[PDB]
C-alpha cells in the first residue's frame, strides 16, 4: 500500500499569502491518477483538482497543481479567507486507492488573550457524588494554551477535560473548555478553587478563582 | 494461467505496426488515390477510418489484452455459442497462408536476379521474349511489355500452362524461395515472442529505411514532381459517388487486417494494464501514414515514367503484383545507379510481407495452444508441422501454372470469408456481450470508459460498413476469369467451399455446442449467452 | 442534479453487522463505477471498495476484506455496502463516491452517514447549569454556562433559548472519557439582559429520547 503523507498538517496563513502544501509519496504515482479534494468543516470532499493540474468545476484559478513520481504539491497563489479547509491528496494508480495525511487551512490573525471564567459546581450536581469546576478561556489565539488546576494553593494535576473549539468563522478565534471533577467528598474538604490560564500573550499567568464559602 | 509477456513493449508494437502495415499499402491505396480524385480521395478515406477501420482495429486490440488467449479460446469465453468464430478465423488464417507467401518468393526471387551488371527485364532481345515485345506498357493486351514478358515467361512460365488443369511441370528455381520464406518464419516463431518480437524489429523498420531512399531517390527524378500530381490533384466530385466510399471503406478495413485474432493474439500476450486505447490509435495511424509516405516514393518514379520514358499514366498507374513486378522494376533498370534501388525495393516487399504474416500464423499457435494443452506443450514442433503443409500445398504455386492456382485462393479462400466471420465479430462484442460489458472491461483495464463515440461506432456503423463493403464486393462478381483464361465451372466452386469451409463453423459449432449442452431452449440460450467471467 | 444520499448507519456492537446504502440520482447511475470511503474522527479519508458500473469488478481495502461486500442496484438506482464481523476501528463516516473515469478521481461524495462500532453502553445525559460565583457586576457583559456530562452516544443538540441566542455562544465538542461522552457551552449575554430574560440552554439527546431545559438562575 502506497502511503501518501502530506505536510504541513496544520499550516497558519493569511488571506493574501501565496501557500504551497505538498504530497510525499512513498511509491511512485502517474500524473494521470494523482488527485486533491478541499473539504471544509461539516461538509463532504469536493474534487479540487485531477490529474496533478487540472481544476475542476468552480475551482478558482487561484489554486494550482504541479509535481510527479514521489513528490506532488498544491499551490494556492493569493490565499482568500474562504479557502480555510483541509486538503487531501489521493493516489488512484493501484489499489488500494489511498488518501493522504491532509493539509488543514487556518488563518492567521492578531494575537488574543482569553477571557477567562470560573465555575463552581451547580447545587444540583452534589446531590449525587460527585462536583465539576469547570473554567472557560474564550477568544484568543493562537489554539495553545495550557491550564492549571489548583486546590488550596497545591496544584491538583489529575481528572481533567479539556476541549478546544475549531477556529471561529468570524473572529478567526478559537475557544477551550477545562473541567475537573472531584468526588463530592473529596470536594467538600478542601476551601480554595483556582484555575489558572498561562498563554503566549502574558508574562503573568492569568488567574481567576473561587472558594466555596461566600 | 501465466503466459509469456513481451520482453519489451515496442516488441509489440513493431510486431502490431508490422502486421498491419503490408503490401497493400504500397501496392493499392496509391492506386486508389489516383483513381478517385487524389486527396479528394483522402476525405472518404478518412470518414470510413474513423468510423470503419479504426473501432474494428481497437476492439481486437482490447479484446486480445483482456481475454488473455487466442482467438479460440477467446471466443468461446466470451459468446460460447459463437465459439466457431473461433474456429473460422483459424481457419481463414490458414487458407490465406496457402496463398499470400509465394508473394513473397517472388520479391526473393527477384532480390536473387539483380546481382548483375545489367538486370535481366530491360531488353526484349532473350530467349524468352516474343515478338509482340516492346520496350513499356501500353494500350493492347496481345502486346506486352518487356518486364511483363519476364515476369510471365521466365519467373512464372504462366504461358507454359492452359488453366488450373494443368499446372504441369514445377519450377524448382523457384520452390527454393518458397524455402527460404518458410525458414525465416520458423527461426523467428518457433520460440515464441521471445525472439518473434526481436525479429520484427528489422522487418519492420527496414520497409522505412528503403522508403527513406527510395523517396530521396525518386523525388530527385526527371518527372517526379509530375507523378505527385497524378497522386493528389483533388477531384472532390469522386466524394459524390459511392465507388469511392466504398472503395475508402475496402480499403480501410482490408488494410487494417483486424478480426483475423492476429492483434487479438498479439495483444493477448500484453501486460493487462497496458494503455490499449493509446496502442491502438498510434500503430493505426503509423499504418496510413506509412500509405501516405508510400503513395510519393511510388508515383513519383510513376511520373519519371510518363516524362523521361513516354508512356500513358493510364497504362502505368495500376495495383497489385503488376505494379510491384513488371512496371515499378522497369523503372529501375533505366534509373543510373539502377541495381542498387532493385535490391533494396525488392527487400522492402519481403519485409513488408514477412511481419504481416508472423501475424496470421501467431493467430493459429496462440490461438491453438491456448485451447489445447498438448499442442501449447511442444510449440516448437507444432510450427514445425503446419509449416510443411503450408510449403506441400505450396509447391502447387511453384509450379509453371502456380499464378492460376495463387490466383483462385485470391478471390475465394479468404476474401469473402473473413468479412462475415468479423461482421458476425462485431454483433457478437456489441450486442450479445454488449457495450455495457465492454465498456467496464477497458476501463478496468486502462482507467476509463471508451466515448460514447466509440460504442456508437462499434454498434451502429460498424455492421453497417461492413455491409456496406460486402454489398459492394459482391455486385462486383463476375465469375472467374484471368486474362484470356476462363476458369472452369468446377473451380469457380470449390472456391466457394474453401470460402465456406471456414465460415461454415459460426452456426455449426453454434449448432453443435447447443444440443450439446442441457436443459430447455431459452433456459439454454442464456447458458451459451453467459460469459465465462459472468460465470464465476 | 446529481445527487448521492446514504442511509443505514448508527450504533452497533462489535462482531455485529449493518448494511448502508446509497441512493443515486440526477444520472445514469447503472454507467458509473461507485466507491465507499470513509473517514475515521480523527478526520483520516480510508478508502473501503470500489464495485464498477455493471458490478462485474470489485476491489477491497485490506483493512476491510472478507467481512465487507459491495453492491449495486441499477434498477432502483442504489449502492449497497454490507458488513459483518465489525471491529470498533470501522467506526467512521461512510461517504459513497462516484468515480467512473480513475485518471479524473471521485466527482460526487455524498453527505455520510456514521457508524460507531463500540460495546459502550446508552446513557442519557446530566445537565448541569452553570452561574457565575458571586462576583461584582464586571463589564456590561456576563457569561453564562451549561453543563451536559456523561453520555453516549453521539450527538447532543445544545441550543439557548431555543434558538434565539446565537450571538456570543461557544459549544465546544464533545470528548470521549472512559467511555462515556461529556460537552459544555458557554453563551456571553450583556449584563444588562441577565439576570433579567431566562437564560435557558435546552440538550436534546434522541439516542435515550432525552429532552431537558435548563434555566440559569442566579446563585
Ligand atoms: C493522411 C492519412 C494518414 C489519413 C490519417 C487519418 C487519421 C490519422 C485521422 C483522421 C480523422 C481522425 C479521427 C477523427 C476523430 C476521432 C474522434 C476521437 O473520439 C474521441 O474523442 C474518443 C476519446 C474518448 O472518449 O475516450 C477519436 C479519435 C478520432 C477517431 C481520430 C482518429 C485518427 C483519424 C482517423
Ligand atoms: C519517410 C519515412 C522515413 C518516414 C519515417 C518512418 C520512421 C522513421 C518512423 C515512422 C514510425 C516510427 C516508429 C513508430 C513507433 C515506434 C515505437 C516507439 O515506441 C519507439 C520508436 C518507433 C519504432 C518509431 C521509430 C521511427 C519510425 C519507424
Ligand atoms: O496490407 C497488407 O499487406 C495486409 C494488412 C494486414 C495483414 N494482411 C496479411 C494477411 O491478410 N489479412 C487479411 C485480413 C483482412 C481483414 C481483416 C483481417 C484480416 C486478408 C483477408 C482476405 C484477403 C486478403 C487479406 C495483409
Ligand atoms: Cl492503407
Ligand atoms: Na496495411
Ligand atoms: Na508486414
Amino acid at each position: 500500500e502506497n502511503v501518501l503523507t502530506q505536510s504541513p498538517a496544520i499550516m497558519s496563513t493569511s488571506p493574501g499569502e501565496k501557500v504551497t502544501m505538498t504530497c510525499r509519496a512513498s511509491s511512485s504515482v502517474g500524473s494521470s491518477y494523482l488527485h486533491w479534494y478541499q473539504q471544509k468543516s461539516g461538509a463532504s470532499p469536493k474534487l479540487w483538482i485531477y490529474s496533478t493540474s487540472n481544476l475542476a468545476s468552480g475551482v478558482p484559478a487561484r489554486f494550482s497543481g504541479s509535481g510527479s513520481g514521489t513528490s506532488y504539491s498544491l499551490t494556492i497563489s493569493s490565499v482568500e479567507a474562504e479557502d480555510a479547509a483541509t486538503y487531501y491528496c489521493q493516489q488512484f494508480s493501484g489499489y488500494p486507492l489511498t488518501f493522504g495525511s491532509g493539509t488543514k487551512l487556518e488563518m492567521k490573525r492578531a494575537d488574543a488573550a482569553p477571557t477567562v471564567s470560573i465555575f463552581p459546581p451547580s447545587s444540583e450536581q452534589l446531590t449525587s457524588g460527585g462536583a465539576s469546576v469547570v473554567c472557560f478561556l474564550n477568544n484568543f489565539y493562537p489554539k495553545d494554551i495550557n491550564v492549571k488546576w489548583k486546590i488550596d494553593g497545591s496544584e491538583r494535576q489529575n481528572g481533567v477535560l479539556n476541549s478546544w473549539t475549531d477556529q471561529d468563522s468570524k473572529d478567526s478565534t478559537y475557544s477551550m473548555s477545562s473541567t475537573l471533577t472531584l468526588t463530592k467528598d473529596e470536594y467538600e474538604r478542601h476551601n480554595s478553587y483556582t484555575c489558572e490560564a498561562t498563554h503566549k500573550t502574558s508574562t503573568s499567568p492569568i488567574v481567576k478563582s473561587f472558594n466555596r464559602n461566600e | 494461467d501465466e503466459r509469456e509477456t513481451w520482453s519489451g513493449k515496442v516488441d509489440f508494437l513493431l510486431s502490431v505496426i508490422g502486421y498491419a502495415v503490408g503490401l497493400a499499402n504500397v501496392w493499392r491505396f496509391p492506386y486508389l488515390c489516383y483513381k478517385n480524385g487524389g486527396g479528394a480521395f483522402l476525405v472518404p478515406y478518412g470518414i470510413m477510418l474513423a468510423v470503419g477501420g479504426i473501432p474494428l482495429f481497437y476492439m481486437e486490440l482490447a479484446l486480445g489484452q483482456h481475454n488473455r488467449k487466442g482467438a479460440i479460446t477467446c471466443w468461446g469465453r466470451l459468446v460460447p455459442l459463437f465459439k466457431g468464430i473461433g474456429y473460422a478465423v483459424v481457419l481463414i488464417s490458414f487458407y490465406l497462408n496457402f496463398y499470400y507467401n509465394v508473394i513473397i518468393a517472388w520479391s526473393l526471387r527477384f532480390f536473387f536476379a539483380s546481382f548483375t551488371n545489367s538486370l535481366p527485364w530491360t531488353s526484349c532481345n532473350n530467349i524468352w521474349n516474343t515478338p509482340n515485345c516492346r520496350p513499356f506498357e501500353g494500350h493492347v493486351e496481345g502486346f506486352q511489355s518487356a518486364a511483363s514478358e519476364y515476369f510471365n515467361r521466365y519467373i512464372l512460365e504462366l504461358n507454359r500452362s492452359e488453366g488450373i488443369h494443368d499446372l504441369g511441370a514445377i519450377k524448382w528455381d523457384m520452390a527454393l524461395c518458397l524455402l527460404i520464406v518458410y525458414l525465416i518464419c520458423y527461426f523467428s516463431l518457433w520460440k515464441g515472442i521471445s525472439t518473434s518480437g526481436k525479429v520484427v524489429w528489422f522487418t519492420a523498420l527496414f520497409p522505412y529505411a528503403a522508403l527513406l531512399i527510395l523517396l530521396i531517390r525518386g523525388l530527385t527524378l526527371p518527372g517526379s514532381f509530375l507523378g505527385i500530381q497524378y497522386y493528389l490533384t483533388p477531384n472532390f466530385s469522386a466524394i459524390y459517388k459511392a465507388e469511392v466510399w466504398a472503395d475508402a471503406a475496402t480499403q480501410v478495413f482490408f488494410s487494417l487486417g483486424p478480426g483475423l485474432g492476429s492483434l487479438l493474439a498479439y495483444a493477448s500476450y500484453n501486460k493487462y494494464h497496458n494503455n490499449v486505447y493509446k496502442d491502438a490509435l498510434l500503430t493505426s495511424f503509423i499504418n496510413s501514414a506509412t500509405s501516405f509516405i508510400a503513395g510519393f516514393v511510388i508515383f513519383s518514379v510513376l511520373g519519371y515514367m510518363a516524362h523521361t520514358l513516354g508512356v500513358r499514366i493510364e497504362d502505368v498507374a495500376t495495383s497489385g503484383p503488376g505494379l510491384v513486378f513488371v512496371v515499378y522494376p522497369a523503372a529501375i533498370a533505366t534509373m543510373p545507379a539502377s541495381t542498387f534501388w532493385a535490391l533494396i525495393f525488392f527487400m522492402m516487399l519481403a519485409t513488408l510481407g514477412l511481419d504481416s504474416q508472423f501475424g496470421t500464423v501467431e493467430a493459429i499457435i496462440t490461438a491453438l495452444s491456448d485451447e489445447f494443452p498438448k499442442i501449447k506443450r511442444n510449440r516448437e514442433l507444432f510450427v514445425a508441422g503446419l509449416f510443411s503443409l503450408y510449403f506441400v500445398v505450396g509447391l502447387a504455386s511453384c509450379t509453371q501454372g502456380g499464378f492460376y492456382f495463387f490466383h483462385l485462393l485470391d478471390r475465394y479462400a479468404a476474401g469473402y470469408s473473413i468479412l462475415v466471420a468479423v461482421f458476425f465479430e462485431a454483433i457478437a462484442v456489441s450486442w450479445i456481450y454488449g457495450t455495457n460489458r465492454f465498456s467496464e472491461d477497458i476501463r478496468d483495464m486502462i482507467g476509463f470508459p471508451p466515448g460514447r463515440y466509440w460504442q456508437v461506432c462499434w454498434r451502429f456503423v460498424a455492421p453497417i460498413f461492413l455491409l456496406f463493403i460486402t454489398v459492394y464486393l459482391l455486385i462486383g462478381y463476375e465469375p472467374l476469369t484471368y486474362a484470356d483464361y476462363v476458369y472452369p465451372s468446377w473451380a469457380n466452386a470449390l472456391g466457394w467451399c474453401i470460402a465456406g469451409s471456414s465460415v461454415v463453423m459460426i452456426p455449426a459449432v453454434a449448432i453443435f455446442k447447443l444440443l450439446s449442452t442441457p436443459g430447455s431452449l431459452r433456459q439454454r440460450f442464456t447458458i451459451l449467452t453467459t460469459p465465462w467471467r459472468d460465470q464465476q | 442534479e446529481v445527487q448521492l444520499v446514504e442511509s443505514g448507519g448508527g450504533l452497533v456492537k462489535p462482531g455485529g453487522s449493518l448494511k448502508l446504502s446509497c441512493a443515486a440520482s440526477g444520472f445514469t447511475f447503472s454507467s458509473y463505477a461507485m466507491s465507499w470511503v470513509r473517514q475515521s474522527p480523527e478526520k483520516r479519508l480510508e478508502w473501503v471498495a470500489e464495485i464498477s458500473s455493471g458490478g462485474r469488478y470489485i476491489y477491497y481495502s485490506d483493512t476491510v476484506t472478507g467481512r465487507f461486500t459491495i453492491s449495486r442496484d441499477n434498477a432502483r438506482n442504489i449502492l449497497h455496502l454490507e458488513m459483518s464481523s465489525l471491529r470498533s476501528e470501522d467506526t467512521a463516516m461512510y461517504y459513497c463516491a462516484r468515480g467512473e473515469v480513475r485518471q479524473r478521481g471521485f466527482d460526487y461524495w455524498g453527505q455520510g452517514t456514521t457508524l460507531t462500532v463500540s460495546s459502550a453502553k446508552t446513557t442519557a445525559p446530566s445537565v448541569y447549569p452553570l452561574a457565575p460565583v458571586c462576583g461584582d457586576t464586571t463589564g456590561s457583559s456576563v457569561t453564562l454556562g451549561c453543563l451536559v456530562k456523561g453520555y453516549f452516544p453521539e450527538p447532543v443538540t445544545l441550543t439557548w433559548n431555543s434558538g434565539s441566542l446565537s450571538s456570543g455562544v461557544h459549544t465546544f465538542p464533545a470528548v470521549l472519557q472512559s467511555d462515556l461522552y461529556t460537552l459544555s457551552s458557554s453563551v456571553t449575554v450583556t449584563s444588562s439582559t441577565w439576570p433579567s430574560q431566562s437564560i435557558t440552554c435546552n440538550v436534546a439527546h434522541p439516542a435515550s429520547s432525552t429532552k431537558v431545559d435548563k434555566k440559569i438562575e442566579p446563585r
